[PDB]
């Protein structure tokens, strides 16, 4: 088969140029597609046969190919060109293949997530749950461990999370971490402890409470 | 001016089979190819009328130029069928349907359960919020105090549990002496299940 290689991420200031590869053997012989996917839509072809764009597509976008390599540049990014962007050929023997695709982010100063750790609520332990939350907000880079302790016991497989996308004011991120356990594994321990590691902070910051004290 | 149109969204259970039609808007000059996209992955070519070894055999991929509609069925579906399917034209892919949600999971229709999650006790800022558990399927929505209240929300991206259930958590910060003062209201919507709740949300004793 072929097979089309991209870095997963690319950095640049507001104003200045993306550049985006595509690894492929003799890939300067294909002609080479590009397609923006914005969060939630169906990809959008924004440069085909290499270099060509599409009607309705910004002068910003030009693209470039020979060699083992084809380049989409973006050039004076906006917030607005957060997005997924895949590049494509077609193969005589693979039919139709994509690339692994690239996360355009836009860079800004380091910030440290602020941190807060909310216990079960008394309506879900009634329901015979827990569910322990811990919310890291308005943090960049986007890098971020959370680790999990419960009487100092590091907590593996039983916590869950997912990241908002960049903000489109100020270009940071928010997760949220979730420790599930019963209810009745809830009741057997005092300190719920959540640690979190980031590029913002000299030490690492833990937010704790012990399970029934005004947390 | 060539649009395509997909068929509605579709839960169906492991073993079974699922057909996605794609509607165009001379469709007789052009090839039609299926694309999917499980949640969070890359895109994946799956075929055109030619099918990706990966799927030959379980992909059958047809057309009526009669109604101009090209049809995809995937037969055995797995949990890692779970996608978007996509129907594109050839040229390239110029041309993209919206895409047709298929959701592969033996779970029913459930609403959420909605708790809140409290503003801390102990100037400056608090964070709060709800915690929207266990729905299925896909999606809910949630806003603060009817649209007012949209600065510094972050609604988190749902996660889907072991249990085949999701559940999500919206959070708020706001200033810390409007808390007992400013009612804190999230509004969830569950429309499978026709759920709707809003929830007040206050600091503990
Ligand atoms: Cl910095
Ligand atoms: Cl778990």
């Amino acid at each position: 088969s072929y097979e089309l290689t991209q870095p997963p991420s690319v950095s640049v200031a507001p104003g200045k140029t993306a550049r985006i590869t595509c690894g492929g053997n003799n890939i300067g012989s294909k002609s080479v597609h590009w397609y923006q996917q914005k969060p939630g839509q169906a990809p959008v072809l924004v440069v085909y046969d290499d270099s060509d764009r599409p009607s309705g597509i910004p002068e910003r976008f030009s693209g470039s190919n020979s060699g083992n390599t084809a380049t989409l540049t973006i050039s004076r990014v906006e917030a607005g060109d957060e997005a997924d962007y895949y590049c494509q050929v077609w193969d005589t023997y693979s039919d139709y293949v994509f690339g692994t695709g690239t996360k355009v982010t836009v860079l800004r100063t380091v910030a440290a997530p602020s941190v807060f750790i909310f216990p079960p609520s008394d309506e879900q332990l009634k329901s015979g749950t827990a569910s322990v939350v811990c919310l890291l907000n308005n943090f960049y880079p986007r890098e971020a461990k959370v680790q999990w302790k419960v009487d100092n016991a590091l907590q593996s497989g039983n916590s869950q999370e997912s990241v908002t996308e960049q903000d489109s004011k100020d270009s940071t991120y928010s997760l949220s971490s979730t420790l599930t356990l019963s209810k009745a594994d809830y009741e057997k321990h005092k300190v719920y402890a959540c640690e979190v590691t980031h590029q913002g902070l000299s030490s690492p910051v833990t937010k704790s409470f012990n399970r029934g004290e005004c947390s | 001016q060539v649009q395509l149109q997909q068929s509605g969204a579709e839960v169906k259970k492991p073993g079974s089979s699922v057909k996605v039609s794609c509607k165009a808007s001379t469709f007789s000059t052009y090839s039609i190819s299926w694309v999917r996209q499980a949640p969070g992955q890359g895109l994946e070519w799956m075929g055109g009328i030619n099918y990706a070894q990966k799927f030959q055999g379980r992909v059958t991929i047809t057309t009526d130029e009669s109604t101009s509609t090209a049809y995809m069925e995937l037969s055995s579906l797995r949990s890692e069928d779970t996608a978007v399917y996509y129907c594109a034209r050839d040229t390239g892919m110029d041309v993209w349907g919206q895409g047709t949600t298929v959701t592969v999971s033996s779970a029913s229709t459930k609403g959420p359960s909605v708790f809140p999650l409290a503003p801390s006790s102990k100037g400056g800022t608090a964070a709060l919020g709800c915690l929207v558990k266990d729905y299925f399927p896909e999606p809910v929505t949630v806003s603060w105090n009817s649209g007012a209240l949209t600065s510094g929300v972050h609604t988190f991206p749902a996660v889907l549990q072991s249990s085949g259930l999701y559940s999500l958590s919206s959070v708020v910060t706001v200033p810390s002496s409007s808390l007992g003062t400013q009612t804190y209201i999230c509004n969830v919507n569950h429309k499978p299940s026709n759920t709707k709740v809003d929830k007040k949300v206050e600091p503990k004793s």
